């Protein structure tokens, strides 16, 4: 185990007036022209100061996001 | 091939698949576009994904952050967010390209013995995958509070079908 | 950099955690089991939530 | 660390107007804080893509992570204009002279005048959420006055910057 996991990026960008960079094959002479998707390996990382951040947000035990069924317990479950 | 060469490249180099390349792709996996769009609604939304599925194991078991919980310390906490991304890329990357061989290869192999061995509560693991699934589903779907991705308006149940199978098989092996 | 990071306990029912932390007094309401905690620290930069974040970007941009 | 529980809560509750629902609007902000921060963001930046260019407001991992600390430190100091009733410390501590820092810095104000104005629809979104009661963390009910105060603290950030 490496820490090592695809990064999958999806660029639709009809319209978009940026430099096209990354992709070196043939025209589609369609609108594939402006959309791409790009692929790589990366170690994925989180940081102590988020993971800190995490905690805290999360010791409410209460409070979720919008319209999500609701799981909170105050008992020790497992 | 193109993506499997920089997967096993494990170095950061990129693979780019746009114009004629990615029609072609687009005609040789299942509903190429919606296909893009529904990986598109996880990795636009990974940090989100990971950080209400980690939220709702803890308020499910608060005794995951008391002291000697699975997750209390900033170390253990950064570890299970790690790993809750981890196993969604895979899964994005499962979903890009109709098949799971990757995520069982390189991620599943070996990932319930090294759970075990480090004391990594199973139950902690269903929830976060669980909620995982329901958030990925709920984006590909329009069933959720927020739509920020401008998609045509249509039916994505297979696509929604297929990236739970993977989930499935992630909450099989652990 | 320090912001005031508040933490909003609902505790009703919650019998693991010790109500240690307030020490004035009670009222013998369900108000015992509820605490607001404040604190003013650093607001921390993370860069693994920034790359996250850019990633998430570079496959939403409109135009 | 200050601790408001037992006594003290309950006269908080009765110095402040809204007192139960008030905490709840707290909790809510605090407790989705990374995602309305992150959202908030990253919106200003989808909508303005130049923003991660070469040479953009955010474009790079530092000053992506400056911006997104900067947009946690204008929240909670909401919060806690909203857990007080008072917008006195978000005036004296984090506003006061935030303006002439972005001046000096580059810090575009079309770009935070976007972030500002997300984040204010999201927050306010939180407190007037009308889920149904199996889908809502709190008591069904009207937040319309917190809301309407949460408004006017997030209008004091922007008329400041
Ligand atoms: C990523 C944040 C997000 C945005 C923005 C958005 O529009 N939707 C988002 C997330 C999202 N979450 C779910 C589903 C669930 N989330 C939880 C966790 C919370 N419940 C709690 O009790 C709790 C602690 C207090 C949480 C944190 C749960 C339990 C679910 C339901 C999972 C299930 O078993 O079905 C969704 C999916 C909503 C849907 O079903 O359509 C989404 C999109
Ligand atoms: C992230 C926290 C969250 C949870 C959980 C949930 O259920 N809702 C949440 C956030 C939320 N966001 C808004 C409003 C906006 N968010 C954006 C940014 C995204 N839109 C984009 O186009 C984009 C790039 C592709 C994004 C990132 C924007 C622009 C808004 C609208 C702001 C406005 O001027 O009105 C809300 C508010 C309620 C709503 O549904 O709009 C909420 C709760
Ligand atoms: C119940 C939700 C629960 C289970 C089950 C479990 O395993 N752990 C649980 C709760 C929990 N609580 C905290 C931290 C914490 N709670 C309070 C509120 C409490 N303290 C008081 O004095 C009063 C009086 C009204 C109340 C109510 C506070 C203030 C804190 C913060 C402590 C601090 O460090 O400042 C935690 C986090 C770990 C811990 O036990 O400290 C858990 C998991
Ligand atoms: C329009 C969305 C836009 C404006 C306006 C602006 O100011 N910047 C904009 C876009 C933008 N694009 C990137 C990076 C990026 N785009 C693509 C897709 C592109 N490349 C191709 O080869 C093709 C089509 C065949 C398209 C379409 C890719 C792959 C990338 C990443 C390149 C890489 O580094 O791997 C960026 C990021 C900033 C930058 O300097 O790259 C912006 C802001
Ligand atoms: C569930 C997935 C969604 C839903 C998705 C649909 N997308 C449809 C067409 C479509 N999507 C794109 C963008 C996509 N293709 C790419 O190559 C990339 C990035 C590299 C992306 C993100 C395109 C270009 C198209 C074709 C139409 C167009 O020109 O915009 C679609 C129409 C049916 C189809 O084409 O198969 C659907 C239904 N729709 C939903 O309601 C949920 C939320
Ligand atoms: C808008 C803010 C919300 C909404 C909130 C409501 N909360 C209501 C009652 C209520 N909330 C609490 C918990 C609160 N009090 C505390 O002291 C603390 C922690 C320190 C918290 C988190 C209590 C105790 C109560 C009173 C009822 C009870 O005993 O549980 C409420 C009912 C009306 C009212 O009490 O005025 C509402 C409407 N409801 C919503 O729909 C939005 C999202
Ligand atoms: C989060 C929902 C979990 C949780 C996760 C933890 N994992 C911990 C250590 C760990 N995880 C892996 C697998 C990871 N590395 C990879 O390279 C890949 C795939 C390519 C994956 C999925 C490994 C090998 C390790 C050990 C090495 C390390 O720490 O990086 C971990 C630390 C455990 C401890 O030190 O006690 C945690 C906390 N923990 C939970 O409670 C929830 C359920
Ligand atoms: C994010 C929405 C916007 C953005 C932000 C951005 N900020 C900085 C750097 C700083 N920000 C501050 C802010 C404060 N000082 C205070 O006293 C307070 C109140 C408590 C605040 C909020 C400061 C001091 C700095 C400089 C120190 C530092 O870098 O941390 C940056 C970095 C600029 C750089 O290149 O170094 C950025 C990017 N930028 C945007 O474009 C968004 C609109
Ligand atoms: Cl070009």
């Amino acid at each position: 185990f490496d820490g090592l996991a695809p990064y999958v990026e999806t660029f639709n960008n009809r319209g978009c007036e940026f430099p096209k960079s990354g992709y070196e094959g043939p025209a589609s002479n369609d609108d594939n022209d402006e959309m791409c998707v790009k692929v790589s390996m990366l170690r994925v990382k989180v940081s102590q100061s988020y993971a800190a951040k995490q905690i805290q947000q999360f010791s409410g035990f209460k409070e979720s996001g919008i319209d999500v069924k609701q799981i909170s317990n105050v008992k020790k479950i497992y | 091939d193109a993506f499997s060469k920089v997967i096993t490249s494990a170095d950061g180099k990129a693979a780019y698949v746009g114009g004629a390349d990615l029609q072609a792709l687009k005609k040789f996996v299942s509903e190429g576009n919606k296909r893009m769009d529904s990986v598109n609604a996880i990795v636009s939304n990974a940090s989100c994904i990971v950080s209400d599925s980690v939220s709702g194991m803890v308020c499910e078991n608060p005794s995951l952050i008391a002291p000697n919980g699975g997750v209390y310390t900033n170390r253990k906490m950064a570890a299970c967010l790690r790993d809750a991304e981890i196993i969604l890329r895979y899964v994005s990357y499962s979903l890009l390209s109709g098949d799971s061989s990757v995520l069982e290869d390189r991620c599943l192999n070996g990932l319930k013995e090294t759970y075990a061995s480090l004391g990594v509560p199973a139950a902690g693991n269903a929830r976060t995958i669980s909620i995982m699934k329901a958030t990925v589903i709920g984006f590909i779907t329009n069933n959720s509070q927020q739509k920020k991705l401008s998609t045509p308006a249509g039916d994505c149940s297979a696509l929604a079908s297929e990236v739970g199978g993977y989930f499935d098989k992630v909450s099989s092996a652990l | 950099l320090r912001a005031p990071i508040i933490t909003v306990f609902d505790a009703r029912g919650c019998r693991e955690h010790k109500n240690r932390e307030y020490k004035g007094p009670k009222t013998g309401t369900q108000d015992d089991e509820m605490c607001v905690k404040v604190q003013y620290e650093k607001i921390a930069a993370c860069e693994d939530t920034a790359f996250i974040v850019l990633k998430e970007c570079l496959s939403e941009m409109k135009s």
